[PDB]
RNA sequence: GCGCUGACUGGGGCCUGUAGAGCACUGAUAGGGCUAGGGGGCCCACCAGCCUACCAAACCCUGUCAAACUCCGAAGGGUCCCAGGUGGAGCCUGGGAGUGAGGGCGCGAGCGAUAACGUCCGCGUCCGAGCGCGGGAACAACCGAGACCGCCAGCUAAGGCC
RNA sequence: GCGGUCGCCUCCUAAAAGGUAACGGAGGCGCCCAAAGGUCCCCUCAGGCGGGACGGAAAUCCGCCGGAGAGCGCAAGGGUA
RNA sequence: CACCUCGAUGUCGGCUCGUCGCAUCCUGGGGCUGAAGAAGGUCCCAAGGGUUGGGCUGUUCGCCCAUUAAAGCGGCACGCG
RNA sequence: AAUCCCCCGUGCCCAUAGCGGCGUGGAACCACCCGUUCCCAUUCCGAACACGGAAGUGAAACGCGCCAGCGCCGAUGGUACUGGGCGGGCGACCGCCUGGGAGAGUAGGUCGGUGCGGGGGA
């Protein structure tokens, strides 16, 4: 649930060079501040595979600090589908917006053995308090039924806060 | 082949740019619709052609929603 | 229908053009002569 | 095979292939994918042979995606003729594919299975390819 | 801060507007040096032929 | 419902006026009163004001108009101003709008 | 004859809709969802009528494509102004012409087969007329370099140094 | 040779000024209108939903929503409430 | 395609004389066989030599008769006036 | 006249000023309103336009506020592309140097700003 990164500071130095030196460029920003940094590619990869804009990265970084950051965009060059720039979003005391995984729980969900699990969104956009950050979200109902649909307001929704628009959407069905 | 046709290039466009000195008569823009609208001291003929109404210099104005304008600000 | 309409003395013949079989009447309208000024002007030949 | 019905214009130039995959580009439907390493015109009849090869090696279930589509009209004279007098004539359709693009991509199958299918499917293509899984990065939206 | 420009690579096969610059400077022959007033305009042509010239700073 | 016969007709007549180059004798009339304003565009500036709600007069608003009509002349003509165009905005050239214009006599005019 | 106006360059204004990208229009388009009506399969044959294992409008997501699509839009290019720029520069009037069969290469497109020492344009360059000199084994146009004459002097370019 | 073409307009090709070729990709003109002309005054579309005898997808009407996707005699483009 | 040749580079087939390639028709040597043997199939090595006589047609080619270890395919200005 | 608040005019910027929800304002302005004699009117209608009035109302409209659901605006980094200069691959194409540098998207921002002139206030 807790991922450590590291970091450094950028001002000059062409990203081309950093790139060459195993380091991965990137910026750090939010309502209050904005500064350019660079992580270690080999390191960052290890973290992001598991992290993945779903969980929080604390970002060490000289300055001795440890900043609460979500990753809000990853630019990867298409030719080799490897990353080439990460930008980290730092959390403060004010509800944010993010993506939360969807633990497809329950069973074949009604009419079991069998039916259609119908996987739509392994994530979901939610406006939530930076303090309480759901590790995931239980998606069960029971279940379930045949040719039904768990909209969105039917879902669990832990004591985070709420949804992010889209009151009515798929997420569930059997056909 | 059923194709092969085309028409003579009509050499359309702006004839005087901003900060160019013109004279009553000088046509300033050749265009189809009203891509530019006649501003200060700027007439426009039946083929939508903009020309200086007086002598002076040329200035352009982008009135956003109101379109773009060619003015001939005097000096005469 | 090529048309050449005239005045009402010393001729004139300031020619115009009425295309069809309507207008098909005398096809006349008030016009201006090179001589005096503004007279009737009728249609012929 | 696979052509786009109703077209504003039949016969279109050819343009170049200097691009680098508009995108794309990051997998977005299945568990695994086939990515284009080289630029090429992929023919509807090449796509159909790649699709079939998979649905076939998948017993019949299966769940392709393709993601590339032949909307470009490919012309060609009637051979035995000389230049001039009209253009090509249209003898099929192609899809334009620069590196990066994700073609096909499958889901709902094992790994040692999906990966064997994508390999087969890849042999039907005139370019070099690459098999992928799909990690966070892919979740670029 | 006068500049010392010196033609070191032949413009045989370069655009005509580049042969024009080498002229605007006054460079007519290879190895020829010319010391000119370091101004923006005079620098324009010096950096245009930057691949054919070798520049030094002088008194 | 974007823009209205009012707003439209307003621009239409007022746009034409602003082309001719002259100073604008803009006329706003309300249910109770009628006001008049001589504006210079390109300078975005008013020169001579003349209301009825500013001259605290009343009694038959077609006759009041003409008064604020003649009132505009006097004040204005004394500033050099003689020739002008005359807005009219949304109002048909009639009644108290026509009246004020007819009052604008004793001052440049041509209207 | 006029004579600093020239190419090129610096600064400044204005013009543009390509490269790239985009999907807001015109169309194309993968999957899923929800639903006009039909395929239907059918109950009736009086309303009807239930279901969607083929469609499939719109609408919503997730994905994409386009010379004759563009909500966007660089670099560049054009033009005017003010400066630098004296050059086999510029401009004006006139005498004499020759040329009006081009070709290779690079870059950008069309045609062609993402064929041709192919073909047709664009911007550049060289050969043409530099079949003079060095390199590339030899070789008009690739690299180097513009040959006034002489030297049994020197430094270099490309390319090389068993 | 046979075939096709030959002037004019629109679009692309055309590489963001102008211009630019090919038996390159596609369309159109050889008219028309005494009102479809001038001026002054007014008026604002297309669609979508709901409502309403004969009215049906669509005749005329009422309501709300509708920045232009309508219209501008005919091609295309630009333009335009 | 139109690059040398139109102040001339004689054009099919046959005959004659060859020579070369090997993607081998036979003969030599091999591996595999759904190779019992004999006889085949298929692939590998191998160009030393060999590779028939007739009917038809200008024919090349091809069909056919009789044979054969086999009746090989190509290049040489579709080799050679 | 100074400063300021509200309101009526009229400009300019041309969506950060817009849609929508909610809340406010009638002393004054404005609107609606009250009438259709008169000017003048509606291819029918005093709806509009127009006149004469003012009892009534801020319901509609308009003005002023608040709300970021939509609309609009939108960096910073990083890329794409590309002047100019160099390389590489049979090609289709790719890379380096030096200058310029988007589009999408992210963080955000916004439910206006201001000129002149009036009327009323302090
Ligand atoms: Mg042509
Ligand atoms: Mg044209
Ligand atoms: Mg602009
Ligand atoms: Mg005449
Ligand atoms: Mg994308
Ligand atoms: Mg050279
Ligand atoms: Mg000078
Ligand atoms: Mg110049
Ligand atoms: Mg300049
Ligand atoms: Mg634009
Ligand atoms: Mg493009
Ligand atoms: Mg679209
Ligand atoms: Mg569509
Ligand atoms: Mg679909
Ligand atoms: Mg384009
Ligand atoms: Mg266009
Ligand atoms: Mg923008
Ligand atoms: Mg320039
Ligand atoms: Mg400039
Ligand atoms: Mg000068
Ligand atoms: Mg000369
Ligand atoms: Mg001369
Ligand atoms: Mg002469
Ligand atoms: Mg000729
Ligand atoms: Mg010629
Ligand atoms: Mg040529
Ligand atoms: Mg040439
Ligand atoms: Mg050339
Ligand atoms: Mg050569
Ligand atoms: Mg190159
Ligand atoms: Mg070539
Ligand atoms: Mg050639
Ligand atoms: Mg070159
Ligand atoms: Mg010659
Ligand atoms: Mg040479
Ligand atoms: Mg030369
Ligand atoms: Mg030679
Ligand atoms: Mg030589
Ligand atoms: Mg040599
Ligand atoms: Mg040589
Ligand atoms: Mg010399
Ligand atoms: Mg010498
Ligand atoms: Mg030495
Ligand atoms: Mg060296
Ligand atoms: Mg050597
Ligand atoms: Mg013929
Ligand atoms: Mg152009
Ligand atoms: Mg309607
Ligand atoms: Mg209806
Ligand atoms: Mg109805
Ligand atoms: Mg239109
Ligand atoms: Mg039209
Ligand atoms: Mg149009
Ligand atoms: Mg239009
Ligand atoms: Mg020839
Ligand atoms: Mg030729
Ligand atoms: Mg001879
Ligand atoms: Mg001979
Ligand atoms: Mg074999
Ligand atoms: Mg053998
Ligand atoms: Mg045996
Ligand atoms: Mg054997
Ligand atoms: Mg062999
Ligand atoms: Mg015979
Ligand atoms: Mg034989
Ligand atoms: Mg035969
Ligand atoms: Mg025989
Ligand atoms: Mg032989
Ligand atoms: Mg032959
Ligand atoms: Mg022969
Ligand atoms: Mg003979
Ligand atoms: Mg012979
Ligand atoms: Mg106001
Ligand atoms: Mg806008
Ligand atoms: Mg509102
Ligand atoms: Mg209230
Ligand atoms: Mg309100
Ligand atoms: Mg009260
Ligand atoms: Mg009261
Ligand atoms: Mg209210
Ligand atoms: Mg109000
Ligand atoms: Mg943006
Ligand atoms: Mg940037
Ligand atoms: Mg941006
Ligand atoms: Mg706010
Ligand atoms: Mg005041």
């Amino acid at each position: 649930m807790e991922y450590r990164l590291k970091a450094y500071y950028r001002e000059g130095e062409k990203p081309s060079a950093l790139r060459r030196a195993g380091k991965l460029p990137g910026v750090m920003y939010n309502r209050h501040l904005n500064r350019k940094v660079y992580v270690d590619l080999v390191e960052f990869d290890k973290v992001f595979r598991q992290a993945s804009i779903h969980h929080v990265i604390v970002l060490e970084l000289p300055d001795g600090q440890s900043l609460p950051t979500l990753v809000r965009q990853v630019n990867l060059d298409k030719r080799r589908r490897r990353p080439e720039h990460v930008d980290f979003f730092v959390l403060s005391d004010e509800p944010v917006e993010m993506y939360v995984p969807l633990r497809f729980v329950g069973t074949p969900a009604g009419v079991r053995a069998g039916g259609v699990l119908q996987e739509i969104h392994r994530d979901i956009l939610v406006k939530v308090s930076p303090r309480n950050i759901p590790e995931f979200i239980e998606v069960d109902v029971s279940g379930l039924e045949i040719g039904d649909s768990l909209h969105a307001s039917d879902l669990k929704l832990p004591p985070g806060v709420e949804l992010a628009v889209s009151p009515e959407e798929t997420i569930a069905a059997v056909v | 082949t059923r194709n092969g046709r085309d028409s003579q290039a009509k050499r359309l466009g702006v004839k005087r740019y901003e900060g160019q000195v013109v004279r009553a008569g000088n046509i300033l823009v050749r265009q189809r619709g009203t891509r530019f609208k006649p501003g200060k001291n700027v007439g426009m003929g039946r083929d939508f052609t903009l020309f200086a109404l007086v002598d002076g210099v040329v200035e352009f104005q982008d009135r956003g929603r109101l379109g773009r304008y060619v003015h001939v600000r005097p000096l005469a | 229908l090529l048309l050449e309409c005239t005045e009402c003395k010393r001729r004139n013949y300031a020619t115009e053009k009425n295309k069809r079989n309507t207008p098909n009447k005398l096809e006349l309208r008030k016009y201006c002569p090179w001589c005096r000024k503004h007279t009737v002007h009728r249609e012929v030949k | 095979m696979l052509m786009p019905r109703r077209m504003k214009y039949r016969k279109q130039q050819r343009g170049r292939l200097k691009g680098a995959t508009k995108g794309g580009d990051y997998v977005a439907f299945g568990d695994y994918g086939l990515v284009a390493l080289e630029p090429a015109w992929i023919t509807a009849q090449q796509i159909e042979a790649a699709r079939v090869a998979m649905v076939r090696h998948f017993r019949r279930g299966g769940k392709i995606f393709i993601r590339i589509f032949p909307d470009k009209p490919y012309t060609k004279k009637p051979l035995e003729v000389r230049m001039g007098k009209g253009k090509g004539n249209v003898e099929g359709y192609v899809a334009v594919v620069k590196p990066g693009r994700v073609m096909f991509e499958v889901a709902g199958v094992t790994e040692e299975q999906a990966m064997e299918a994508l390999r087969i499917a890849g042999h039907k293509l005139p370019i070099k390819t690459k098999i992928v899984r799909r990690d966070a990065y892919d979740e670029a939206q | 801060p006068r500049l010392k420009v010196k033609l070191v690579k032949s413009p045989i096969g370069y655009p005509k507007d580049q042969k024009a610059a080498l002229k605007a400077l006054g460079l007519r022959r290879l190895q020829q040096e010319r010391v000119l007033e370091d101004t923006p305009a005079i620098r324009g042509n010096v950096e245009k032929v930057a691949h054919l010239v070798r520049v030094e700073v002088v008194e | 419902a974007r823009l209205t016969a009012y707003e439209r007709r307003k621009f239409r007549v007022r746009n034409r006026i602003k082309r001719t180059g002259r100073l604008r004798l803009s006329v706003f009339r309300s249910l109770k009163h009628i006001y008049a304003q001589i504006i210079d565009d390109e300078k975005g500036v008013t020169l001579v004001s003349a209301s009825s709600l500013a001259l605290k007069l009343k009694g038959n608003k077609t006759e009041v108009a003409r008064q604020v009509g003649r009132a505009l002349a006097e004040k204005a003509l004394a500033l050099g101003i003689k020739q002008v165009a005359f807005d009219r905005g949304p109002y048909k050239y009639h009644g108290r709008v026509k009246a004020l214009a007819e009052g604008a006599r004793e001052g440049g005019l041509e209207f």
